[PDB]
């Protein structure tokens, strides 16, 4: 009962604006369905929802930890759920894998490299995987890099997820203090509203209040990330925890996540990795004529104007918004590693 | 080792007393059978829930080890690995 | 590079059915080879009822392959196996020969 006393979900109890249509208000359910402070008017109160997750269908019997927590529930408070109630050891190495939201076909090469990649990286270490949780993007190719290994090997990788609870599949079945609730890996393709990959290990289902709504994950993933570099690993030598940032393809919001880790203290490196598309590719082809960081020519800066317009279909004038970010990105290429697809990169 | 079981079995259910004097314990039983009456075997563990949830999980892992072994010792015999050579060298 | 591949798949497309048909068309033919590849794919939307209804078929046709590849894709058991459905499953009489009369 430690983990019904200490967070709390946030429950819709508000005024129910009438909004674009009338039922989706600030939440987005509909308006007889409901029931932060800002139209949502959000009250605080203890978990609705923590315990095991037994993923039924898709084979592959996995069990899965789950705990409903809102975006103000302290880091400190978190990592006591993770090493005494989720009876998990401190990892040496924590992979964020910040990723495209949207669902990316990658080449068959890229798809197994990048899964043994992750995995043996993972085991070795005895690390904790942070990705998002939600079966699409990034999160669905870790999750098959998941399946592949645990029909071939015995380590179990700790696979922590920190996906929007507003945003599961079937949020109601999953409701209940301390019982083993069977979850359906069903995904209806009609619903916006999207399934767990069942391949993960443990999830941090993170509550904004709203439904359909991403972002109560943006500031929980971050804030739990600088508190595990915070603690220190049994060296003794004075060694924070590693902590990478292997990005894939990405929307054009990943840009400044990468800007937000290689300016922060200390520079947490990405392995951004070409061949998958999108950001990914833009900035590895930034970091191929990099020189000296932003020393890029005016004619390969157009080059970036473009691509940014094109693959991410931008305007001419937010192409050099995101290459503002891009170039300030790029001052740091040394903690940019960028595994190059196949060829000679790693 | 079989017929083990049955020696267990049945001594377990055997009257406490010697047989010479086992006449007291059967008036034991006639006496407790004729209360009862006028008012399973087996020797079994009877583990309550949440030990059913570990005694489970367990067997769940050994089913996944059982395959896996299988699985690599099929894979890494001689026998298969001279098989999968001749295919690949054929393509 | 393969005819076998080449009939198969043009059966599939040149139906052009739904997602159901298809699945039957290669349950009929015992052939999981391309019903995993072109069958089961990404985004194929598949009807509600169909995948438990062709579990139903798969079962009382001995067609273990099949079995594995609907339950890879949910079909839960659990949520399946109804009474009804048991007891239709021992009044099959397509599948191997039984002693159970």
């Amino acid at each position: 009962s430690w983990i019904e006393r200490a967070f709390y979900k946030r429950e819709c109890v508000h005024i129910i604006p009438s909004t674009k249509d009338p039922h989706r208000c600030c939440c987005g359910r509909l308006i007889g369905q409901h029931v932060w402070s800002i139209s949502k008017h959000t009250q605080l109160s203890p978990t609705d929802a923590f315990g095991t997750i037994e993923f039924q269908g898709g084979g592959h019997s996995n069990k899965a930890m789950y705990v409903r927590v809102s975006f103000d529930t302290k880091p400190d408070l978190l990592l006591h759920l993770m090493t005494k109630e989720w009876q998990l050891e401190l990892p040496k190495l924590l992979i964020s894998v910040h990723g495209g939201l949207q669902n990316f076909e990658l080449q068959p090469k890229l798809k197994q490299v990048f899964g043994k990649g992750l995995i043996k990286a993972a085991m070795t270490t005895g690390a904790w995987i942070f990705t998002g949780g939600v079966n699409t993007g990034v999160i669905r190719h870790v999750g098959d890099a998941l399946k592949d290994h645990a029909s071939k090997s015995r380590g179990k990788i700790c696979t922590i997820g920190i996906a929007p609870w507003g945003i599961v599949e079937n949020q109601e079945d999953l409701i209940g203090r301390d019982v083993v609730r069977p979850y359906q890996t069903m995904s209806n393709p009609m619903s916006k509203l999207t399934v767990l990959n069942s391949m993960h290990s443990h999830f941090i289902l993170a509550d904004n209040g709203t439904t359909g709504k991403y972002g109560a994950e943006v500031k929980l993933r971050r804030q739990l990330e600088k508190h595990i570099s915070l603690q220190k690993i049994n060296t003794r030598i004075g060694q924070g925890v590693p902590v990478v940032a292997l990005i894939v393809e990405g929307g054009p919001n990943v840009i400044s996540i990468v800007l937000e880790y290689l300016r922060d203290t200390p520079p947490v490196p990405v392995v951004v990795c070409d061949g998958s598309g999108r950001a990914s590719d833009i900035l590895a082809f930034g970091h191929k004529y990099s020189e000296e960081g932003g020393l890029i020519n005016e004619s390969l800066r157009d080059q970036l104007l473009v691509t940014i317009q094109k693959t991410f279909t931008y305007t001419r004038t937010q192409a050099q918004h995101l290459f503002i970010i891009l170039m300030e990105c790029m001052k740091k290429k040394e903690l940019i590693t960028v595994f190059r697809m196949g060829s000679e990169g790693h | 080792k079989f017929q083990r079981y049955q020696l267990i079995m049945t001594f377990h259910e055997r009257p406490v007393l010697p047989p010479p004097l086992i006449i007291f314990s059967h008036m034991t039983m006639i006496f407790q059978h004729l209360c009862c009456r006028w008012r399973d075997y087996g020797l079994k563990l009877f583990i309550t829930d949440d030990e059913l949830k570990k005694v489970h999980d367990f067997e769940e892992q050994c089913i996944e080890e059982y395959f896996r072994e299988k699985d690599d010792r099929f894979n890494s015999s001689n026998d298969e690995r001279i098989r999968v050579t001749s295919e690949r060298v054929e393509n | 590079q393969d005819i076998d591949l080449a009939i198969l798949t043009a059966l599939l497309k040149g139906a052009n059915a739904s997602a159901p048909d298809q699945l039957s068309l290669a349950l009929a033919w015992n052939r999981v080879d391309i019903a995993r590849s072109q069958i089961f794919i990404y985004g194929q939307q598949w009807p509600v009822g169909s995948l438990e209804q062709a579990m139903l078929d798969a079962l009382v046709l001995d067609r273990v392959d099949f079995v594995k590849l609907l339950i890879e894709n949910g079909v839960s058991m659990h949520r399946f196996l109804t009474i009804s459905r048991l007891e239709e499953l021992y009044n099959t009489r397509h599948g191997p020969s039984n002693t159970l009369y």
